[PDB]
């Protein structure tokens, strides 16, 4: 109705009220397009001028009946209401109430609201307000009062339907003036709480943007989604959480006390009468600079402690207490810690010491189960929800449009002048791009040579360069200004941007703004992306980033929001208590480096929480602010925030990298002037070749092949293959024996010299006999042979130059350090490493481009960190404390000399990971960027006043800008832009080889489908009824739901009484808990009894019932040895792992829910990739570990390298590896190797029992080391996280619902019978037409049924016959469609066809159906 | 680190040998004051007599003539927390066998607290004419070469026997 | 440091006044730093004498002024330093004084009574 407009008047609603009190005198759904808050569709053009803004009656027929009245906005917005009178005063047509109207929908109507907004947030931050800000309150207050009765003046209170309290939206704002006008006309007290509830006031935003309200739903959304995932990981955290609590209870109680006491005194009394932390250092060995006493062990693999002191059992766990497995709950809170890996490896060594070193098989499980798994079905699940959502949005979005276009379709049916060509033909776009690209990548070469000690040359050098550079880049501006109109040129944003940074470094140059160089260096590097015109990764970055800030604009601000809300509420519940509780958590009264004082610094420690660093902070807000709160706060936003950022991460992800999605380009207009000139210079190189060639020359044997074949039988023989990987693993396992004590067993030493000789002897002897069989050519036109090849080189090198006599000559003793890539031999005999190192070397390329794009990027950056740091990190610190001095004495670096020169322990000392120059840029770049070691150079980045003056506490607070736009700029944009490319070249792999999966062996493939085919089998025989009348009416009540249930409610209450038990409970509870173990055995296996009794022999067909079994058998057989354990042997640490086995019944859990069975059938699906991969990472392992003993045995244990956690056998290194595996303090490592001259280290460092001297590492291979290794496992583990996201995504969507039954398949058979009475199995494609039409749905194929039939490419036998089976599996293809179970039945409805029938010559097809018609026409 | 070492036992006669006695300390970050007594009776009496006694980068020798002369100190240099206690013979003779006694006696330096600790090692020494080369060394040895020469044989064995066989079957065709 | 008092306390002649004195210190109240100090002047710019102490233990400096009629009435690992005035007499009437000390608590708190007595 373009013209239906009406202004909502009393007879209108006379009308209204008639129609109404006829429809109730007799006793569908609103048009969404029609419905408010949306767009007025243009079908109804312009409004008139005196109908807009004016209450009009309604559009829909929907609400047309009941009593309504809408309005319509000078912007087309469709806005509800209800004609009753509002509180049953004020009728529609009333002036006020129009008037009231007329206010509220209004485009000043919300600018306003949002300003105010603003301002209150602006205001909110505050941490000691002025006076002024009363007043503020008291009219922010007003104006939000207003608001509300203007809504509540046009909308009503509650009386109808489209009333002021309905809008949730509405309650919120509703309870904040409640609160307001509460706190402000009451003021009882407890002002904190009350403030906080103040800022709620900050979620108005939500309600005052048009795209913030969608967002949240999505989210909502979302997180609905996620229940069987919360349930598992609450379920297996709890379980792993009894399983620590079993093994460590109380572990971590254990200190070191002195043996010799004095004037008669004991633990006890000591205990008793100490507190302090001096007085604990008295009696207790504490490590120097350590407020946690030394842990350590009874055990011979756990720590050792000093002589005189004796490990005992006493006193309080470290952290304040906040972390130990005594009690569930603190149990729990670790194990959540551990699953998110957040300073995981402090806990790891506090338990390995305690406890034993072979606890770590503990971490292992724990690592992989937990955090990897648990981690990718959390990002598995939140992305299929993204995903479809995104998938509907955009389809829904598609056929509006669609809609739209359809009804479309309906309504249808002087010397300026001169100069300026001349500079216009001058600018030749084909070489000048070239020049001044060039110019710039020079230009930013050149800029990186800066570095702390240079020289004044060097300085003049650069000066003179910049401005070249400067003038140049000032010309092309000027050049490209006036030869394009000017307002042309400015049309264009590229050219934009380059005035931007011509101009700032013109301004630069002209006065005297040396001061802000930061700006200047900035600009001018900003400059590399005028390459992306011809890079396509950088453009693909760019584009992830315009996504991020312009097409999901309203997802980052809404992450903006949270962040500030949350930073908010940190410094108004927690911030007083860090001034007043100081001291607590901190030894000189003064405030930490992360509080949440301020609103800066509870900015950062959200920022930090994101990251995924939380639970330092958290121990010192639990000291100063109570256990409650804290662990509400840190873990609302934990879930939340991590929530968000992950919806944001993925929302990038397949926005950008939905290439496919958003290939519309056509023809290439002009390939990159890059391309041009680089024909034109090859056409000129190729002319001058050519002129070149021209002056040039104008100016001048049965016996042998028998051998070979002889050979190649022999060289090919599994016998021959067994033997050598067996010498393989042999000459491997060798490698672990020669650590620091390999002087102690001289035998061994002797016989590993010996068959060393033999392996190398064996390796020479088969490499001559494969080249006598495979022959030269073949064998060196492999990647495995000249691994081979070089690796028996080496040996053979190092063998005779030790036979010769000339070893220990320089380089040769290095040579013999590489004996550790022998390993590398295996990767070419076992298939299931070969295929995951093919996958790697097939990404290699990909992953290439987007390295060298990374490292332009954070070139960008670190090029800035060094305009910015250059040599500030040297500070004069106390070497005995270690402690910087007061910068008040001690100003610059001649007052540290002096008083050097004066004390003894002082040290003008740099920090050994700095900003001196683009390397040491790039380490520090990356230890911030994987947050391990990042806040040891913040903190002096922050501290730093110039180049030789002493570091001052926060002088350059606001340096954290840069770490923050690091982090989010590197870590989180450049990972994005990686695992796009990394999915995408896997799925195009993947699409390679024909759709298989990349990570399988074809053996594991047979045994994947086999596992596969255990998820859902369907068919099902039941189990027999008794004969007899009383064992059949027990296993009717045996079999009833009830008795099931109750099992299950006693399973979860056996649950409940193992998570009570603590550590130093009485010997009462002791005693009641074990009863009721002893009773749930007992009813246990009574239940297991009483179904044996019922259910006969048919019991162990269901593997569960298998299992209850096993674990009945496992639970009394530990009750029984345990009680025989204690009066008869002595053994602890085996009495508590076998108590383990009571955590089986627990598991019978999983039996009940539907849901997380899914999710560990997964998991267990995807097994043989992650052993595969896993092998993998294991070789790389022991090689690393085998490099690090040989060349790090010998350093300082100074940080990260204890007397446990080295080097030093092969048991430590793996210890160690294992940890940085997951990156975790791989820069506590590093540091101790960096260490290369004195006084950081000695060189002439005696080992008393051997022969090397230095004590300190060759920082270049420890770099490489280190770094390489990282890298590697990053890549390994990004496999895996692939391996079971797409496993995952598998499974979850493998079944349909087949709701055929079996009566189904006999009216199909039926009609068979009627048109085949001798049963031959063969019917006429004649017969097909009709034999479709006479079956009942859904097997129901309608007349004319032909069109269907031919596309169904039914096969056909001789004599133009079709089989059964052909159509019984044509038409359960078309009800139930191409599943994964669908070509398993057609695979077992033929065997058991083929055992049936084994006259195979009469079903061979000539021609199929749609081929005939082809034929036929 | 610190690897505690048993010294050899087998002194060829008129040469040098060097006696080991090593004895690392439970934590390495701890620092003690160590000195040390060596004690040695001759093979076939009965009563261990000290030899000497090495404290403050001083060796003091007793003056007994079997070892006037002839022993050096090879253990820590100028540390006092020394780890090592072994000492250098020069010139043995066959004298020197019989049992060696090296006691330890260290002092741990805690915070408030002083551990006056005390080890004892004991060592055989027998004076030889000729170094006999060890059991399993020689034995290692001829295990290499016997292993080297029977892999061989099997190898030659299974090539002459397929190089038959081959070269039978391909004359078959 | 957040002390409470009344600021002004008035009270009959020959009734007790119980003079009340909390102060919010976050850190536990350590009996061998904690410091108390209870004086009493007869107007703001008047000399103050101090007629009670906590050094180690309760330290009552039984002033001539009082007679026997101070005692404490506090517990200050409770967070309470009160003190009680038996059988008030109209010379009571005056200006009293809670200082406190709650090492490594680094502020002093403070809190000031005026007592008035009543017919
Ligand atoms: C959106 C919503 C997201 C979730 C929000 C809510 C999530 C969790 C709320 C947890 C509330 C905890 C309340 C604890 C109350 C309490 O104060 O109880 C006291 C106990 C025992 O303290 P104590 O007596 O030994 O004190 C002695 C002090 N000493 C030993 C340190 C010296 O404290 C303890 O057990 C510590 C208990 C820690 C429990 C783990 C917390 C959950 C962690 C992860 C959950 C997954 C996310
Ligand atoms: C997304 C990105 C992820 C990538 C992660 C990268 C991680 C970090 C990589 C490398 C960090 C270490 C780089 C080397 C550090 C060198 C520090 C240094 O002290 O430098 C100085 C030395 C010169 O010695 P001198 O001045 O004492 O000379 C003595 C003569 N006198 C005194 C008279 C002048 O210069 C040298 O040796 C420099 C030798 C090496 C130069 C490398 C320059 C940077 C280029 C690439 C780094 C990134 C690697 C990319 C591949 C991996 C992926
Ligand atoms: C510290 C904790 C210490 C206590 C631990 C106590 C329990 C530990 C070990 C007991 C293992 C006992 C054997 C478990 C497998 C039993 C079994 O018979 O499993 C069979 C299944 C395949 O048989 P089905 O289910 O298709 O049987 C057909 C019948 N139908 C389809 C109707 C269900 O194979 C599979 O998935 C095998 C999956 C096996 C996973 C074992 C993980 C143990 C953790
Ligand atoms: C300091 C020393 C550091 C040295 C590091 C050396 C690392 C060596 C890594 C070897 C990494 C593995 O070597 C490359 C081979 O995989 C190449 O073989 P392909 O997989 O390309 O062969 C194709 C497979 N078919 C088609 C032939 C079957
Ligand atoms: C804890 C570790 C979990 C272990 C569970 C393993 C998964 C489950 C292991 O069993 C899966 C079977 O269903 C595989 O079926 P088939 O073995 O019958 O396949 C035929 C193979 N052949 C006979 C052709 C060679
Ligand atoms: C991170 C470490 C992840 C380790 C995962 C360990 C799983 C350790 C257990 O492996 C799981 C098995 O179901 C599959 O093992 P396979 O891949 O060997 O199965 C194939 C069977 N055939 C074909 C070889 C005979
Ligand atoms: C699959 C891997 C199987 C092997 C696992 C690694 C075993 C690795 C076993 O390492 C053996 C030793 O080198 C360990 O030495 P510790 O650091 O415990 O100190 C011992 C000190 N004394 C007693 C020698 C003096
Ligand atoms: N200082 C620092 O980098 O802070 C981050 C966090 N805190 C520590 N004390 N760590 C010990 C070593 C380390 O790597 O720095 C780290 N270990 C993990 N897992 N994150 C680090
Ligand atoms: C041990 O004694 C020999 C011979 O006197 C001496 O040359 C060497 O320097 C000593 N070595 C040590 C480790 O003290």
């Amino acid at each position: 109705g373009p013209q239906s407009f009406v202004h909502f008047t009393k007879q209108s609603l006379a009308l209204i009220e008639q129609r109404i009190a006829e429809r109730k005198s007799k006793e569908p759904k609103p048009s969404s397009d029609l419905e408010a808050g949306k767009q007025l569709p243009f079908i109804y053009g312009d409004i008139p001028p005196g109908m807009v803004s004016e209450p009009l009656e309604d559009l829909d027929p929907y609400y047309a009946d009941k009593k309504t009245f809408i309005v319509l906005n000078k912007g087309k917005t469709i806005f509800r209401f209800n004609a009753t009178p509002a509180l049953y005063m004020l009728s529609p047509f009333s002036p006020l109430r129009r008037i009231s109207i007329k206010i509220l929908v209004h485009s000043l109507f919300s600018m306003l609201i949002m300003c105010t907004i603003l301002t209150n947030c602006i205001f909110m931050t505050m941490n000691n307000p002025p006076d002024w800000t009363k007043n503020v309150e008291y009219t922010f207050t007003g104006i939000y009062t207003f608001e509300s009765l203007v809504k509540i003046l046009a909308r009503g209170f509650c009386v109808g339907e489209f009333t002021f309290l309905r809008d949730p939206w509405n309650w919120l704002d509703f309870v904040v003036i409640v609160f307001a006008y509460l706190t402000e006309f009451v003021n009882l007290g407890n002002v904190s709480a009350l403030r906080t509830f103040r800022v709620l006031r900050a979620l108005k935003t939500i309600s005052v943007i048009p795209g913030l309200k969608t967002i949240v739903g999505a989210l909502i959304q979302s997180v609905k989604k996620l229940s069987d995932v919360m349930i598992l990981t609450v379920f297996c955290l709890s379980v792993f959480a009894l399983i620590g609590l079993q093994l460590f209870m109380g572990n971590l109680k254990h200190k070191c006390f002195r043996n010799s006491l004095e004037n008669n005194e004991t633990l006890e009394s000591i205990m008793n009468t100490l507190e302090s932390e001096e007085d604990f250092r008295k009696y207790f060995y504490y490590l120097e600079g350590s407020k946690d006493a030394l842990l350590c062990g009874f055990s011979t693999d756990s720590g050792q402690c000093p002589e005189g002191y004796t490990c005992v059992k006493i006193g309080r766990n470290p952290d304040y207490g906040y972390t130990s497995f005594d009690t569930f709950s603190w149990a729990f809170l670790a194990l959540f810690r551990l699953m998110t890996q957040d300073y995981w490896e402090n806990l790891y060594q506090q338990t390995l010491r305690a406890a034993g070193k072979t606890y770590m098989i503990f971490f292992v499980v724990v690592i992989f189960l937990g955090s990897f798994y648990l981690i990718n079905l959390i990002l598995a699940v939140v992305a299929m929800a993204y995903k479809e959502q995104n998938q509907a949005n955009i389809e829904e979005a598609k056929q509006k449009e669609l809609e739209f276009q359809q009804m479309l379709d309906r309504l249808k049916k002087p010397y300026w002048i001169k100069f300026k060509k001349c500079i216009y033909f001058i600018v030749m776009d084909p070489f000048v791009d070239l020049a001044i690209t060039i110019c710039i990548v020079l230009n930013t070469l050149f800029m990186a040579m800066e570095h702390h000690p240079m020289t004044e040359e060097f300085k003049n050098v650069l000066a003179i360069g910049n401005l070249v550079f400067t003038g140049i880049f000032a010309a092309e501006m000027v050049l490209k200004l006036i030869a394009m109109d000017p307002y042309e040129y400015f049309q264009v944003g590229w050219n934009i941007f380059d005035s931007l940074i011509v101009t700032l470094s013109l301004v630069e140059l002209f006065l005297a703004d040396v001061e802000g160089l930061s700006v200047l260096r900035s600009f001018r590097l900003l400059r590399v992306f005028k390459l992306a015109k011809s890079w396509p990764t950088l453009n693909m970055l760019i584009k992830i980033i315009g996504n991020s800030v312009g097409a999901l604009g309203n997802l980052t601000l809404v992450l903006a929001i949270i962040v500030f809300i949350f930073a908010v509420v940190g410094m108004q519940l927690f911030g007083k208590s860090y001034k007043e509780c100081v001291c607590k958590i901190n030894d000189d009264c003064t405030l930490p480096r992360w509080h949440m004082n301020d609103f800066f610094h509870s900015f950062l420690i959200v920022f930090r929480v994101l990251c995924g660093e939380w639970i330092e902070t958290m121990w010192d807000c639990m000291e100063v602010a109570g256990q409650a709160m804290c662990l509400i706060v840190y873990m609302m936003v934990m879930v939340i925030g991590n929530l968000v950022v992950l919806n944001l991460f993925l929302a990038l992800l397949l926005s950008s990298f939905s290439s496919d999605n958003l290939t519309a380009i056509e023809e290439d207009p002009d390939a990159n002037n890059l391309q041009i000139a680089v024909t034109r210079i090859k056409k000129g190189i190729n002319y001058v070749k050519q002129t070149l060639r021209e002056f040039i020359l104008k100016a001048f044997g049965k016996i042998w092949w028998n051998i070979r074949k002889t050979c190649y039988k022999i060289v090919e023989h599994s016998w021959f293959e067994s033997f050598i990987v067996l010498m393989i693993l042999l000459s491997s396992g060798a490698l672990a024996f020669e650590d620091i004590y390999i002087e102690r067993k001289k035998t061994i030493k002797i016989i590993l010299e010996y068959a060393d000789k033999i392996f190398t002897y064996i390796f020479i002897l088969e490499m001559l006999l494969k080249w006598i069989a495979y022959g030269y050519k073949t064998y060196f036109t492999n990647a495995w042979c000249w691994l081979d090849f070089l690796i028996v080189d080496v040996s053979l090198v190092t063998l005779v130059a030790n036979t010769l006599g000339y070893s220990d000559l320089g380089p040769i003793k290095s040579l013999r350090t590489l004996r550790a890539l022998r390993p590398l031999r295996a990767l070419s005999r076992f298939e299931g490493m070969r295929v995951v190192v093919n996958a790697l070397i097939g990404a290699i390329p990909s992953i290439m481009n987007v390295l060298l794009v990374c490292l332009i990027f954070w070139l960008i950056f670190s090029i800035m960190g060094v305009n910015l740091f250059a040599g500030k990190f040297y500070e004069c610190i106390n070497t005995t404390d270690g402690s910087r001095f007061p910068a008040s004495q001690v100003p610059n670096r001649s007052e540290c000399f002096a008083l050097m020169n004066v004390s003894q322990n002082v040290r003008w000392k740099n920090l050994k990971v700095n900003f001196d120059n683009v390397g040491l840029g790039y380490l520090s770049l990356l230890q911030v960027a994987t947050f391990k070691g990042w806040t040891i150079i913040m903190y002096a980045a922050v501290d730093s006043v110039n180049v030789d003056k002493q570091p001052k506490y926060e002088y350059s607070l606001y340096m954290y800008i840069y770490f923050v736009v690091f982090i989010i700029f590197g870590s989180f944009f450049t990972l994005n832009l990686f695992i796009g490319v990394i999915i995408d070249n896997f799925n195009q792999q993947k699409k390679k080889l024909g759709g298989q999966d990349i990570f399988m062996t074809e053996e594991q493939k047979k045994y994947y489908n086999a596992m596969k085919k255990l998820g859902s089998k369907k068919p099902q025989k039941p189990i027999p009824r008794p004969g007899n009348k009383i064992q059949g009416c027990i296993f009717d009540l045996v079999t009833n739901q009830a008795f099931d249930i109750s099992i299950m409610v006693l399973i979860c209450l056996n649950m409940v009484t193992m998570m009570v038990e603590k550590e130093g409970q009485s010997q009462h509870m002791t005693e009641v808990l074990y009863w009721i173990n002893v009773v749930f055995i007992i009813l246990f296996t009574g239940e297991c009894v009483l179904k044996l009794i019922s259910l006969r022999h048919y019991y162990f067909t269901v593997g569960w019932n298998i299992f209850d079994f096993v674990v009945v058998i496992i639970s009394i057989v530990g009750m029984f040895l345990a009680d025989l354990i204690e009066t008869y042997f002595v053994s602890p640490t085996l009495f508590r792992v076998i108590r383990l086995a009571r955590i089986g019944r627990i598991l019978r859990l999983v039996k009940g829910a539907k849901g997380i069975r899914t999710l560990l059938f997964a998991l267990m699906m995807s097994l043989p990739a992650l052993f595969n991969i896993g092998l993998l990472l294991f070789l790389v392992m022991f090689i690393y570990a085998i490099f690090g003993m040989s060349n790090f045995a010998y350093v300082k244990k100074e940080d990260g390298i204890n007397d446990m956690f080295n080097f030093e056998t092969f048991g430590n290194s793996m210890i160690c590896l294992f940890q940085i595996t997951t990156s975790a303090g791989w820069d506590g490592l590093l540091a101790p190797i960096l260490n290369s001259k004195p006084p950081d280290c000695d060189p002439k460092k005696v080992h008393p029992g051997s022969s090397v001297e230095g004590d300190c590492g060759n920082p270049s291979v420890g770099i490489f080391y280190f770094v390489s290794y990282i890298i590697i496992s990053f890549l390994v583990v990004v496999n895996m996280y692939i391996a079971v996201i797409l496993e995952n995504f598998s499974v979850a969507t493998e079944e349909s619902t087949e709701p055929l039954s079996e009566d189904d398949f006999e009216m199909f058979y039926e009609v068979w019978e009627k048109f085949d009475p001798d049963a031959t199995q063969f019917i006429e494609f004649s017969k097909l037409s009709d034999f479709a039409a006479a079956l009942d749905p859904p097997l129901l194929i309608a007349k004319p049924n032909k069109v269907q039939l031919i596309a169904m490419d039914l096969p056909m036998v001789s004599g133009d016959r079709i089989h059964c089976l052909d159509i019984l599996f044509a038409f359960t293809k078309r009800v139930l469609g191409e599943s994964g179970e669908m070509d398993s039945l057609r695979s077992q409805m033929e065997e058991r066809f083929m055992s049936a029938n084994p006259s195979k010559v009469s079903y061979e097809p000539i021609t199929t159906t749609l081929k005939r018609k082809q034929e036929d026409v | 680190g610190c690897v505690e070492v048993d010294s050899e036992t087998e002194a060829v006669y008129g040469m040098t040998f060097k006696i080991l006695c090593i004895s690392c300390k439970r934590r390495s970050e701890t620092n003690a004051e160590t000195f040390t007594e060596w004690t040695f009776r001759q093979k076939g009496t009965e009563e261990f007599v000290k030899i000497l006694r090495y404290e403050n980068e001083v060796l003091q020798l007793e003056e007994d003539e079997r070892f006037e002369g002839r022993v050096v100190w090879n253990g820590s240099r100028g540390t006092k927390d020394l780890q090592d206690l072994s000492i250098f013979i020069t010139n043995v003779t066959y004298n020197h066998s019989g049992d060696y006694e090296c006691h330890v006696y260290r002092l741990l330096f805690f915070e408030n607290y002083e551990h006056n600790t005390s080890v004892v090692k004991k060592i055989h020494i027998e004076v030889v004419d000729k170094a006999n080369r060890d059991m399993a060394s020689i034995v290692s040895e001829i295990m290499m070469y016997v292993l080297i020469v029977v892999l061989t044989i099997w190898l030659v064995a299974e090539m002459i026997y397929c190089y038959k066989k081959i070269a039978a079957a391909t004359e078959t065709a | 440091m957040e002390v409470t008092v009344p600021a002004t306390l008035n009270v009959l002649n020959g009734s007790d006044a119980r003079l009340p004195c909390t102060f919010n210190s976050c850190y536990t109240v350590n009996h061998k730093q904690f410091s108390l100090n209870w004086t009493y002047q007869e107007c703001n710019n008047c000399s103050e004498e101090m007629f009670l102490q906590f050094r180690m233990k309760i330290i009552n400096l039984k002033l001539e002024r009082f007679q026997d009629r101070v005692e404490f009435s506090g517990n200050p690992s409770k967070y309470d330093v009160s003190v009680m005035l038996r059988n008030v007499q109209p010379e009571d009437e005056g200006i009293y004084n809670c200082y406190i000390m709650n090492p490594p608590d680094r502020h002093r708190g403070h809190g000031k009574i005026h007592l008035q007595v009543l017919m």
